[PDB]
DNA sequence: CATTAGCATGACAAAGACA
DNA sequence: TGTCTTTGTCATGCTAATG
């Protein structure tokens, strides 16, 4: 079982909002979804982005509590 | 021996990596709070090295201590100017003072900067790899 | 001659329709 | 399954500068 990383609050907030989107435009593809919501993301204001950037932070504890070791190491090509 | 330890110097950088996530700083941030706070701002590459320890003993000992105030506290050379460069190097590996402020001037370039290109090219040339 | 710091780039996270 | 899409974060290579 490999330990995936935390998700950042964008991947937080879209995994939310993305589901949002889909249940009101079923039927858009995710590849125009995720460049709407990107572009509705750069629209919101740092105090409204705070509340979503608070919890990647404290998902990003909590999943460094879980695995204290954990490293992220890319792979280079 | 009183600078600390390979040991100490991890457990340092699991510290310092813990506080910094607790309150909510990105590497970058630290980065930038170390020049606005004591004068000496350094980029997230280097901090993330540092977090790693992907850096020497030496420059680790370097480092620690100035990172070590933020912690307790918080509780360029164009592209075509380049292939020229290189085709004179070509030419010449070792040009003159004068031969180098022609050449400067020539690229409209600080004199200064074009020592150092030549130095740091010649530099490149004696490595192995 | 030897060594340090920094910028730009690549890879990875999650979720879904389409071929 | 792989294709194609988003933003944010981390690690690496090459370049510039100092002693």
């Amino acid at each position: 079982d490999r330990v995936k990383r935390p998700m950042n609050a964008f991947m937080v907030w879209s995994r939310g909002q993305r589901r949002k989107m889909a249940q009101e435009n079923p039927k858009m593809h995710n590849s125009e979804i995720s460049k709407r919501l990107g572009a509705e993301w750069k629209l919101l204001s740092e105090t409204e982005k705070r509340p979503f950037i608070d919890e990647a932070k404290r998902l990003r504890a909590l999943h460094m509590k879980e695995h204290p070791d954990y490293k992220y190491r890319p792979r280079r090509k | 021996e009183e600078p600390s330890d390979l040991e100490e110097l991890e457990q340092f950088a699991k510290t310092f990596k813990q506080r910094r996530i607790k309150l909510g700083f990105t590497q970058g941030d630290v980065g930038l709070a170390m020049g606005k706070l004591y004068g000496n701002d350094f980029s997230q590459t280097t901090i993330s090295r540092f977090e790693a320890l992907n850096l020497s003993f030496k420059n680790m000992a370097k480092l620690k201590p100035l990172l070590e105030k933020w912690l307790n506290d918080a509780e360029s050379i164009e592209t075509n100017i380049r292939v020229a460069l290189e085709k004179s190097f070509l030419e010449n590996q070792k040009p003159t003072s004068e031969e180098i402020t022609m050449i400067a001037d020539q690229l409209n370039m600080e004199k200064e900067v074009i020592r150092v290109w030549f130095c740091n090219r010649r530099q490149k040339e004696k490595r192995i790899n």
